[PDB]
């Protein structure tokens, strides 16, 4: 109910914020 | 409870598992009676937190 | 308690490096 949840939450947050740094990245270095 | 006082903690890591223990004695936490003494066998987890 | 936050963990530690070769791939791929 508590521990599992905020596991996942956390994996969400992370991987989510790598991608939008992927995002910028492309849009900087090939343009 | 506030008549029980936890003391004399013995704590030891092995490769994953952990040992602990500790004393509940009453009152006094030095010279009082020992209510009883419990052991605790586990493991050390990645639980997605700091530490 | 164990087996599920272990496999969970392995996840995140997979995902996260294959973002990282991304990351490098693109800065070296378009320059």
């Amino acid at each position: 109910s508590v521990s599992i949840p905020a596991q996942i939450s956390n994996l969400q947050t992370k991987v989510l914020q790598k991608l939008v740094y992927l995002e910028e990245s492309i849009t900087k270095q090939c343009t | 409870s506030a008549d029980e006082c936890y003391t004399n903690p013995s704590f030891s890591i092995g490769s994953s598992i952990y040992m602990f223990s500790q004393e509940i004695r009453k009152t006094d936490c030095t010279t009082g009676e020992i209510l009883s003494i419990q052991i605790v066998l586990g493991r050390i987890v990645d639980k997605g937190q700091q530490g």
